[PDB]
Formats: structure tokens, sequence, C-alpha cells
């Protein structure tokens, strides 16, 4: 159980991370701000679907903070690895909340690069390729994460102790490492668009 | 206020770059264990 304190690790990584998108939000809709009116292109349902996933990440993050205190309240009186299991269910579930979101922030970006410069630089061109890239990985560790989760949930009946407790860990670790670089990515792209306008 | 945000985003980046340290080198004690 020295996963009860990485959960909260994982779990603190992810409100870092929701901090940044919302940072990369308030960049998205200043740049808006002088290329668009708003009203046309999916943009009044880009904000609307922002704040509907923002919503969704702050009852997944408060859910968790609650779940994790419990987990910290029952680390001596056994009776536990199913808070444990519970709270991976959780933490993959705010992965794929922000994913949501870091997928919206990303066409936002396409949108006005589209508009403003030429996307065939050499800078614009890995940027695609990178996005395409950390989208499909983090799909696919999704795709493992659900499919670890189902298998460690079924084996909670008389298990006695996994490896897929540990083996989900690792999944939503590196999960969390691939959002960071799609993050990494929306961030410098902000900056060019930036630079070329403002 | 960019040259703030910019502050702000390099510094989330820091506290995150330092959470995924610690997990990492927990999942390497974990890994230990298992």
């Amino acid at each position: 159980s020295g996963i009860v304190q990485q959960q909260n690790n994982l779990l603190r990584a992810i409100e870092a991370q929701q901090h940044l998108l919302q940072l990369t939000v308030w960049g998205i809709k200043q740049l808006q701000a002088r290329i668009l009116s708003g009203g046309s292109g999916g943009w009044m349902e880009w904000d609307r679907e922002i704040n509907n996933y923002t919503s969704l990440i702050h009852s997944l993050i408060e859910e968790s903070q609650n779940q994790q205190e419990k987990n910290e309240q029952e680390l001596l009186g056994g009776s536990g690895g199913s808070g444990i299991v519970q709270q991976q269910n959780n933490l993959l579930r705010a992965i794929e909340a922000q994913q949501h979101l870091l997928q919206l922030t990303v066409w936002g970006i396409k949108q006005l690069q589209a508009r403003i410069l030429s996307g065939g630089s050499g800078g614009w061109m890995e940027w695609d390729r990178e996005i395409n890239n950390y989208t499909s990985l983090i799909h696919s560790l999704i795709e493992e994460s659900q499919n670890q989760q189902e298998k460690n949930e079924q084996e909670l009946l008389g298990g006695s102790g996994g490896s897929g407790i540990v083996q989900q860990q690792n999944n939503l670790l590196r999960a969390i490492e691939a959002q960071q670089h799609l993050l990494q990515l929306t961030v410098w792209g902000i900056k060019q668009l930036q630079a070329r306008i403002l | 206020t960019w040259e703030x945000w910019d502050x702000a985003i390099a510094e989330y980046a820091x506290r995150i770059e330092x959470l995924i340290x610690a997990a990492q080198e927990q999942q390497e004690k974990n890994e230990x264990a298992l």
C-alpha cells in the first residue's frame, strides 16, 4: 500500500494539469477574440463544452479527494483493497475527462492556426505529428487501463492481493505522462499564435 | 500578463514534472514488492 500514497501524487498531478489546462483555455480565448466573432465555426459550442467538462472534472476531483481521505483512514484496519480499486476507477475517469479537454483545446488551436499561419512550417508539421501520436498513445493507455480495471474488479472476489493493482498504477501514471506531453504541445502552439498577433 | 501566464505555466509544468519524480521513483518501490 505505498499505493495509497502514490494515488495521492497521481491525483495531485491531475489537479496540477487541470490548472494548466485552464491557463491554455484562457490563452485560446484571447487569441480567438482577436481572430474571430464567436457565433460560427463551432465556437459557441466549444465554449459550452469546455464548461461542461470543466464542471465534470471538478466533480471527479472532489469525489477523488474524498475517496482518498477515506483510504488514508483505513490503512491499519484491513478490509481495504476495495477503496484502492475504487480510487483507480476515479483517477482513470479524471484522466478521460481531461482528455476530452485537451482534444477541445487542440481543436481550438488548429482552427486558429489554419486562419493565420501556413501549416507547412517544419515546427507545425512536427507539432501535428506529435499531437496525432500522443493522442493515439493516450487512447491506447486509456483502453488498456479500462481493460485492467475490469480485471482488477473481477479479481477482487478472491484475489488476496494483486500485481493487477500495481500494473494499473503504472497505466494511470503513463497516461498522465502522455497528457503532459500533449499539454506541452498545446502551450507551444499558443505561444506561436500569440507571437504572430499579440 | 502573457510573460505572468508564461511564470505560472513553466512553474505548474515544476510541480508536475516533481510529482511525476515521486510517482516514478514509488513505481520503481512498487515494482521491489512485485
